[PDB]
RNA sequence: GCGCAAGACGGACCAGAGCGAAAGCAUUUGCCAAGAAUGUUUUCAUUAAUCAAGAACGAAAGUCGGAGGUUCGAAGACGAUCAGAUACCGUCGUAGUUCCGACCAUAAACGAUGCCGACCGGCGAUGCGGCGGCGUUAUUCCCAUGACCCGCCGGGCAGCUUCCGGGAAACCAAAGUCUUUGGGUUCCGGGGGGAGUAUGGUUGCAAAGCUGAAACUUAAAGGAAUUUGGCGAAGGGCACCACC
RNA sequence: CCCCCCCUCCCGGGAGAGCCAUAGUGGUCUGCGGAACCGGU
RNA sequence: GCAAGACUGCUAGCCGAGUAGUGUUGGGUCGCGAAAGGCCUUGUGGUACUGCCUGAUAGGGUGCUUGCGAGUGCCCCGGGAGGUCUCGUA
């Protein structure tokens, strides 16, 4: 993550991040978050380290492709700004996506039809999405967290400092964990990025679906 | 059985406070204790203020309001119908009912 | 107010390992703090435990290992004798196989297996397994 | 925090605590030396003054006591002294 | 000619304030409550009754009291609510044909 | 916590670990004895000349510049005088305290606080008779009002 | 439940990409604490980036009673 | 509507705000005295914590002596309510209610939770004092001053949340750090009635306050919370065996 | 004549203590050496 | 003494001049502030508007609007045209 050459940050992703928004945070500060928190600008809004957050990702993308199965790790979406994100990373990776109303019967009940056990669960907010965390605790299943300053963490792993309001910064962000994924996993080669769309994530009101219908032929 | 977190009033430093009249009753209940009122009341209120207002000899005439209070006893209140009681697990609601009018 | 350190020191720093914390801080300091906290680090509790010196009052940092369960004091500060201490580590020890009894004895600060393979007693401070 | 290190923090962690809850114990307040604009005699002065103290050659009032630190006459120049 | 001039003060909330309490200690309020009196006194002592009406049909004394008061603590409401009037002179006309013309 | 009072406080000084001659004072111990000599001659108590000499002289403490402190200095020379200063002054408070309630009857709150104050005398004589700086026979009374002032 | 056909405005519209990737802004609106953040991790200076006024103006944390 | 006179009280401003040991305390002004907290590189140097003897203060009501007693109002007087009210309701109404003295020391005087000291998490607020830092306001430039805002420090009433932990549970950041049982110390209780009773002592002019039994009966008396009750409790819906 | 008027749109002339600037324009800061040290008047 | 740089208030050609007058928070180098008279190259290019009002093109009060809320509109003098601006009406 750190401890080697190639690892560290690239030109461009510091670009991506300064872009996408991926450096502020809310209006106030938890207890846990005060080691990725540097410094509180203007505003009443607090900066996070991208140092931190490029190094947490690298050994949160660690953990992923430790596992030698790919159809064991789970995603997990609740609110409709991520929700591409998550199907299209299980499409390109392989990861199996819950997004929309996570039913509480699927860890623990063993009778039902949705009875699906992982190895890893990736949650995009715990304080939006709080319920697979409290099933993940009845049963043997660590946590991946995209946090922010004012989420609240509890059973988590891996914590990622992000900015979960904006969904270009939660896109691009699942954008860098799958290539990191891929690129640590053997398919795309470390020599030559494979960066050809971040937009593939990228969430859009439905004003503009209906603006790029009609602007598309 | 303890009811509430605090004692039912706002005293919490103190031990004594004064105390007040009801107005429909006359019980001496303390003022940290009763229920308070911060009522406006226009003189006319939608019965006949065009008929005041077009016999106004002066021109652009508002009528004025009266800002009066009053001070409930608990059984006076409840009586009224100004106070309703709730749950227990939504019992912990400072917060007012909404104005909207 | 505070009459007895020793006491305050030991429930500080049970009550820290209780919670899990790694480092420590005791606000007093004293020459039974000092050989208690030896005889700690000897039979292997603690680890490397620090102490800042001043002109009014020392205080000590103790590194924590994970290795103890509950850590007490004997208060008021009775006497025992050679054939009292078993009946002391029957009812007080949770096992014979571990946990230990610290006196004080005329050669000083010291536990009492030694104490039974010397032959010597006298008064008792406190205990811990 | 768990493994909190108690040994060397940063100093601004020391200077955001109480004077008495930081683990080297000093305290906050200083000496500071202060001289009058129509003048040639420079005296010393404790921050608290907590008496009104005038310079030498008995001119000009130079401090005033408050809850605080004591202020000083309008148009004085001085530096904190340090060892 | 004497009289009983009363007076009352309102303070005033900044639009960059956030906290909703905005109280004053005592001495604050004891010194504003002398300034007043003096400002009062002031103005009443040194003309007749017809000068200090004609500065007292606008607001004269008030802009004075918002003028003076607000380098301690910015109050925005003063009016003078009531005038009382105790003793008169010895009663004659010329006085009384004077204020008419 | 306090002894009379309810609630605990946390205000005094805090001298420093560094004990050393401050080097950019360049101050003996005879100029300072003799200035210490001139203002008790002047007729101040030891805590204001401590509090005078650090506001204008410049100096951190005398026992950082001596090797004694000042009511040593004072019963060396002898001019400490025979009451100690802080009984003096809860004397004096306690005499202004009996003389505001002996025109103000009906005070019961200022009552309380004269017994309070008797009490301090009280815990304070039996201290200094039994650390020997005070005879036995020595006991404070009302009429010792205008006896030691 | 799911649809066969809705006239292709189904899960075939998180298929395609803007040409423009929305992201290589000419111009990036840096703060310059986020400048002095980004002095000291792998760059000093970017010529796309200009550095903005801090925009301090009166307070924050707007009440709701 | 205008004057005179007496007594009582200080609304709205007044808040989960302040002060005091508690009972308690709100018109301005003038005088005396005391005190928490804050700051301190000032002074004495173990002066410390809790307390049987003993002591101070102590809401209302109660008794003894006065000027004077608006209004309200025990006991009482007169009518309506009621099968029956000497109760609720209305009109009068004595002692009292306010002040100066002289007394008993009783309340749900309850936070129904003793005092001191150490420790274990967070969040955002208010009150005091101090401190650092953008920008506005007291004729447009500086300074500290009053106020506005952003953070820090100490003490106090606190609020929210927390599988820290505790508890029979209500609940508690103490009611925690407890069978893994020991920090110091004062008062205080062993099923429920008899009974805070009789006697004796004690204080008191006066009511009573403090101390404080025995015989006999009794297997339950009690605390927490759940399930449909049952409410001259609240809030919704239905029925011509209900109504229009 | 819809008018005593009054108002709106289109087009010009005058003061200002806004920005980039001009002539008389007052101070602060940014480096270098006072041959080199120890005291008295 | 050298080397030049970043910032800085007033005046409209200059002396008069920061000058009378002007301010209550307190002083300071203290804001705003003409002149009369005299003397000289004989006196600034691009760039927005202006509800009376106390202190400016700022701060701080504070409107008219379809009756209700809002986008536009609102300094002195002159010329032409018109005489019911709009978005939904608890
Ligand atoms: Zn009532």
């Amino acid at each position: 993550s750190g401890a080697l050459d190639v690892l560290q940050m690239k030109e461009e992703d510091v670009l991506k991040f300064l872009a996408a928004g991926t450096h502020l945070g809310g209006t106030n500060l938890d207890f846990q978050m005060e080691q990725y928190i540097y410094k509180r600008k203007s505003d009443g809004i607090y900066i996070i380290n991208l140092k931190r957050t490029w190094e947490k990702l690298l050994l949160a993308a660690r953990a992923i492709v430790a596992i030698e199965n790919p159809a064991d790790v789970s995603v997990i979406s609740s609110r409709n700004t991520g929700q591409r994100a998550v199907l299209k990373f299980a499409a390109a990776t392989g990861a199996t996506p819950i997004a929309g109303r996570f039913t509480p019967g699927t860890f623990t009940n063993q009778i039902q039809t949705a009875f699906r056990e992982p190895r890893l669960l990736v949650v995009t907010d715990p304080r939006a999405d709080h319920q697979p965390l409290t099933e993940a605790s009845y049963v043997n299943l660590p946590t991946i967290a995209l946090c922010n300053t004012d989420s609240p963490l509890r059973y988590v792993d891996i914590a990622i400092p992000c900015n979960n309001k904006g969904a270009h910064s939660v896109g691009l962000m699942w954008w860098m964990l799958a290539r990191e994924v891929l690129r640590m996993r053997g398919t795309i080669s470390r020599e030559h990025p494979w960066e050809v769309m971040p937009d593939l994530y990228f969430y859009r009101d439905p004003e503009e679906i209906e603006k790029e219908e009609q602007a598309a032929a | 059985t303890k009811k509430r977190r605090n004692n039912g009033r706002a005293k919490k430093g103190r031990g004594h406070v004064q105390p007040i009249r009801c107005t429909n009753c006359a019980r001496c209940v303390p003022k940290d204790k009763a229920i308070k009122k911060f009522v406006i009341r226009n003189i006319v209120e939608a019965a006949a203020v065009r008929d005041i207002s077009e016999a106004s000899v002066f021109d652009a005439y508002v009528l004025p309001k009266l800002y009066v209070k009053l001070h409930y006893c608990v059984s006076c209140a409840i009586h009224s119908k100004v106070v309703r009681n709730r749950s227990r697990e939504a019992r912990k609601d400072r917060t007012p009912p909404p104005r909207f009018r | 107010v505070r009459m007895n350190v020793l006491a305050d020191a030991l429930k500080s720093i049970n009550n820290a390992e209780k919670r899990g914390k790694r480092q420590v801080l005791i606000r007093p300091c004293s020459k039974v703090i000092v050989r208690f906290l030896t005889v700690m680090m000897k039979h292997g509790y603690i680890g490397e435990f620090e102490i800042i010196d001043d002109h009014r009052a020392g205080k000590i940092v103790v590194n924590l290992t994970g290795r103890l369960n509950k850590c007490g004091v004997i208060s008021p500060r009775f006497d025992v004798q050679l054939k009292d201490l078993e009946k002391w580590q029957n009812n007080l020890l949770p096992s014979r196989q571990f946990g230990f009894i610290v006196l004080t004895t005329s050669a000083g600060i010291m536990d009492h297996e030694e104490a039974r393979r010397k032959h010597t007693g006298g008064k008792i401070l406190g205990f811990f397994f | 925090p768990l493994a909190k290190d108690l040994l060397h923090p940063s100093p601004e962690e020391e200077k955001r605590k109480h004077k008495k809850k930081r683990l080297v114990q000093s305290p906050n307040s200083y000496f500071m030396d202060v001289k009058c604009p129509g003048c040639y005699k420079i005296t010393t002065v404790f921050s608290h003054a907590q008496t009104v103290v005038l310079c030498v050659g008995c001119s000009t009032v130079l401090c005033q006591p408050t809850g605080g630190k004591a202020r000083l006459t309008e148009g004085c120049s001085f530096r904190r002294k340090q060892h | 000619y004497l009289l009983r001039l009363f007076c009352v003060g309102f303070t005033k909330k900044r639009n960059n304030q956030i906290r909703k309490t905005s109280y004053a200690q005592h001495q604050q309020v004891r010194q504003i409550r002398k300034k007043m009196m003096e400002i009062m006194t002031r103005e009443v002592q040194t003309n007749d009754l017809k000068e200090v009406v004609n500065k007292l049909i606008p607001d004269s004394i008030g802009k004075d009291i918002e003028k003076a008061c607000q380098s301690i603590y910015p109050l925005h409401d003063v009016f003078v609510r009531k005038v009382k009037m105790l003793k008169k002179p010895k009663f004659e006309l010329g006085k009384l044909m004077e204020l008419h013309g | 916590g306090r002894m009379h009072a309810p609630g605990k406080g946390l205000s005094q000084s805090a001298l420093p670990y560094r004990r050393s001659v401050p080097t950019w004072l360049k101050l003996t111990s005879d100029d300072v004895k003799e200035q210490i000599y001139k203002l008790a001659k002047k007729g101040l108590t030891p805590s204001q000349i401590g509090v005078i000499l650090r506001d204008s002289h410049g100096v951190a403490q005398v026992r950082f510049v001596t090797g004694n402190k000042i009511l040593r200095i004072l019963k060396s020379k002898g001019l400490a005088p025979d009451l100690p200063e802080d009984l003096y002054h809860l004397i004096k408070k306690a005499v202004a305290v009996r003389k505001h309630l002996e025109r103000n009857r009906k005070d019961k709150d200022a009552k309380f606080r004269l017994i309070l104050i008797e009490s301090r005398i009280h815990r304070l004589a039996r201290y200094y008779k039994t650390k020997r700086v005070l005879p036995p026979n020595w006991k404070y009374e009302s009429s010792t009002a205008s006896a030691l002032v | 439940i799911s649809i066969k056909l809705q006239e292709e405005e189904r899960e075939r519209r998180d298929n395609y990409v803007p040409e423009v990737s929305a992201l290589d802004q000419e111009i990036i609106e840096v703060d310059p604490d986020t400048k002095e953040m980004l002095k000291l991790l792998d760059f000093g200076s970017l010529s796309n980036l200009q550095v903005t006024q801090p925009t301090v103006g009166m307070n924050f944390k707007t009440p709701r009673g």
